[PDB]
């Protein structure tokens, strides 16, 4: 409870689909972007936490809650973007006589900041009265001790949970999601993905000198002009897809009813036919 | 040892972003090293203090074969916190984010720790991070983000046999690697070949927080900066965004004191409000 | 503890019923309980677990399940190998109960 | 598969110390969930439980009886030992070792039998 | 009402437990319950109230807790001096309810 652990994965496919054929997992409140369109969605730094608490306690996991695990043992920003999955593990964290291996904090002076481990275990004075390392009246422990016996109903056995901390900051992308391979495209308009940066335009090869350390690419403003094939290694530049306006010549309603289109910034490729400047 | 300090005109600037741009003139806010600071100019002909790492370091590594080979930082130093070690040796960079005290004095095998504990992280990287008057300087530009520790480099000789002190020109630093592992670290310490059976000089910086022009060019490099802390033709060149000002008069900043000390003058009333007959009373309320 | 009947009757093709009450029930929820069989001269096996599935390689002759706190253990066509012992068993606070003894007798 | 033997002498002096062992074969202990435990079968009465250990050394009795039953592992050489003190002509019985995989699974797969009279 | 455990032993050194089930607990939240404890000859002295804490002057060896519905009393190390009755005491609706008795019986 108190050494909540933090396992920090990069750079590698994470498949979330795996996680519903798991144990039953009545619990995937996705506070963040979506619970289910979650595969087609790359991640930048995921950051997965666990811990142990009981059953009537998991509603306090969610952004914002008051309680005693939520504001002295784990506490969660109001900013969090992500999921929380627990299940009951009465099965293998609840033995005779109640297991003693899961200690929560109980007394702390001040409500616990965002993301704060508080691994350190200080005899909790509580003032008027300077204390040492005993117990009395006034002067206790600020640990305590859960008791996981099995035969406690719903809310009081133990039940494992596990966080994904999905930071999403811009920044290039290292944990993506699990997507069909497909091939390269040609001058034409497509809607690529490519390494989470989702655009769209003519994927055309290019001359420029991407350094080694280089991913993406950029002009004199914030779009993407081009960029490197993740398994190829080439550098493409990303031109946006053909645009312009359109003006109508008419002659006038009252004299004839033809028109004529002027598809101005077209080269009468992407549209008798005449170009004009 | 009385220490010295040098000069550092036009060197200390790295990639501060991984966006390729070309002939743009782009104005970056992050750690840098100020032109024209004092560094330190230990020799290393003995001499290994433990430097502080306030925010950023310019720690050069000017050798001759395999004298430098190798850091190490920490804020307790004392079996407390994890330390960093990057030791350089023959084809091995294996960095180690490790716990224990090692000894007073890291001189370099095993001999520079004496214990080992619960390791949180260990990076394995195979490639190792390191004539007449051709000698070997190299820069090696640090930083305590939250994020990683932006790791960069860059090596390249030296022309002439002038005594040792930072040459005259630019070299940008790309990254190459990122250790995710979070540590606090307020010290430093650096790890030098004995090799007993002048020599070298290490050079020590500080960042600061301060803004720069950095002009990319077609290729994609860096070939020269303008740092806006410097005497007013440098601010007139950033607020302009460019490298040649034409002639006339320019604003660029604003002059204004900033206060130096604080006065709290609350009324004396000495007398605390009575605060236990609203919340300590017999009868509370209907 | 957990109460049991002694003695059960039951003819062949029939099917019986076992009672597996509270008895000062401090299981609780009364979630898990497993019934074994013990034949005389044998070791006990398991044959169902979590009334409402049951284990591999047991046939669907048996079969249990728990109205509100007694689990009942419904063994439909008896035949003359099933005359043995069967026991419900759960988890108390302090302890794993085995319950008490039941003993069928196939006439006929 | 799992299989459960059992061994020690079966006619013992009254009250003494037990040595039922139970060795264990076709798994690990230190799995988490698992243990062995006893089971006690007096002839024409029904089952009671007596001890059980688990994958973290922990050693839990039956509450009626905790001053004479000691487990103890020795997956070492995978073998479970049992001892108990204070031997009366009332413990005449079949004990059984089984396997508790899991909370739902409770002793799945059980011993032989071995009726260590004392008289 | 609230039902008590007429006779209860203990060895000496070991830890029993009592219980104070519902037994139509017209108490409703079951908030508030105290452990009393009269020995022969004596008058009941005050053990134990909110069992969530300890009054003072008592040791450490006394605790109780209330899962659901049902205050336990757990009393680790048994000695000589604490074969006493003890009573689980609540407030009704209507009246503040003392459940029945616990003889403790220390054996050895």
């Amino acid at each position: 409870v108190y050494a909540w652990n933090r396992k920090r994965i990069s750079n590698c496919v994470a498949d979330y689909s795996v996680l519903y054929n798991l144990a039953p997992f009545f619990t995937f409140k996705c506070y963040g972007v979506s619970p289910t369109k979650l595969n087609d969605l790359c991640f930048t730094n995921v950051y997965a936490d666990s811990f142990v608490i009981r059953g009537d306690e998991v509603r306090q996991i969610a952004p914002g809650q008051t309680g005693n695990i939520a504001d002295y043992n784990y506490k969660l920003p109001d900013d969090f973007t992500g999921c929380v999955i627990a299940w009951n593990s009465n099965k293998l964290d609840s033995k005779v006589s109640g297991n003693y291996n899961y200690l929560y904090r109980l007394f702390r002076k001040s409500n616990l900041k965002p993301f704060e481990r508080d691994i350190s275990t200080e005899i909790y004075q509580a003032g008027n009265k300077p204390c040492n390392g005993v117990a009395g009246f006034n002067c206790y422990f600020p640990l305590r001790s859960y008791s996981f016996r099995p035969t406690y109903g719903v809310g009081h056995q133990p039940y494992r949970v596990v966080v994904l901390s999905f930071e999403l900051l811009h920044a290039p992308a290292t944990v993506c999601g699990p997507k069909k391979s497909t091939n390269l495209v040609k001058n034409k308009c497509v809607n690529f993905n490519f390494n989470g940066l989702k655009g769209t335009g003519v994927l055309t090869e290019s001359n420029k000198k991407f350094l080694p350390f280089q991913q993406f690419g950029r002009d004199i403003a914030d779009t993407t002009d081009a960029v490197r094939d993740p398994q190829t290694l080439e550098i493409l530049d990303i031109t946006p897809c053909s645009f312009g306006g359109v003006s109508v010549i008419t002659p006038g309603t009252n004299t004839s009813n033809q028109v004529a289109v002027l598809y101005q910034g077209v080269n009468c490729t992407e549209v008798n036919v005449f170009q004009t400047r | 040892l009385p220490p010295a300090y040098t000069n550092s005109f036009t060197r200390g600037v790295y990639y501060p972003d991984k966006v390729f741009r070309s002939s743009v003139l782009h104005s970056t806010q992050d750690l840098f090293l100020p032109f024209f600071s004092n560094v330190t100019w230990f020799h290393v002909i003995f001499d290994n203090p433990v430097l502080p790492f306030n925010d950023g370091v310019y720690f050069a590594s000017i050798e001759k074969s395999n004298i430098i080979r190798g850091w190490i930082f920490g804020t307790t130093l004392d079996s407390k916190t994890q330390s960093l070690l990057i030791v350089n040796n023959a084809t091995n960079v294996v960095i180690k984010v490790c716990e224990f005290q090692f000894c007073n004095d890291p001189f370099l095998e095993f001999r520079v720790y004496s214990s080992a504990n619960n390791c949180t992280f260990e990076y394995v990287s195979q490639p190792f991070l390191m004539q007449g008057n051709f000698k070997n300087l190299r820069e090696f530009v640090f930083k305590n983000i939250d994020g990683y520790f932006k790791i960069y480099s860059k090596h390249t000789p030296i022309i002439v046999r002038e005594p040792e002190d930072l040459p005259q020109g630019f070299s940008a630093l790309e990254p190459l690697v990122d250790l995710p592992i979070g540590i606090n670290i307020t010290r430093f310490q650096t790890l030098l070949a004995l090799h007993r059976s002048g020599a070298a000089a290490y050079y020590v910086g500080y960042l600061q927080p301060r803004t720069f022009l950095l002009k990319y060019n077609e290729n994609g490099t860096i070939t020269d900066a303008v740092d806006c802390a410097l005497d007013p033709l440098s601010e007139t060149k950033c607020t302009l965004k460019s490298f040649t000002v034409e002639k006339g008069i320019y604003q660029t900043s604003n002059f204004r004191v900033q206060p130096t000390e604080s006065i709290v003058r609350f009324p004396n009333i000495t007398n605390l409000c009575p605060f236990d007959e609203v919340f300590n009373a017999t009868r509370f309320a209907s | 503890a957990l109460t049991q009947p002694a003695s059960v009757s039951g003819s062949p093709g029939l099917s019986i019923t076992i009672s597996c009450t509270a008895t000062s029930s401090d299981v609780g929820a009364y979630n898990y309980v497993s019934w074994y069989q013990q034949h005389p001269g044998q070791a006990p096996k398991l044959m169902i677990y979590d009334v409402s599935k049951r284990p591999s390689g047991v046939s669907n002759r048996f079969s249990g399940s728990k109205s509100a706190n007694t689990a009942s253990l419904t063994i439909s066509g008896l035949q003359a190998e099933d005359e043995a012992d069967y026991y419900c068993s759960s988890y108390t606070t302090t302890s794993v109960v085995f319950g008490g003894g039941t003993k069928l007798t196939v006439l006929g | 598969q799992v299989t459960l033997r059992e061994s020690g002498p079966t006619l013992v002096k009254p009250k003494q110390t037990l040595t039922l062992t139970c060795t264990f074969s076709g798994f690990s202990l230190s799995t988490p969930g698992g243990g062995v435990g006893w089971i006690r079968q007096p002839p024409g009465k029904a089952l009671e439980w007596l001890a059980l250990i688990y994958w973290d050394d922990d050693k839990r009795y039956s509450p009626s009886l905790k001053s004479s039953l000691t487990i103890t592992k020795d997956t070492s050489k995978n073998q479970v030992v049992l001892t108990m003190t204070n031997m009366d002509p009332v413990d005449t019985a079949t004990y059984y070792c089984a396997r508790l995989t899991a909370a739902d699974t409770i002793f799945d797969c059980w011993g032989q039998g071995t009726l260590v009279t004392v008289s």
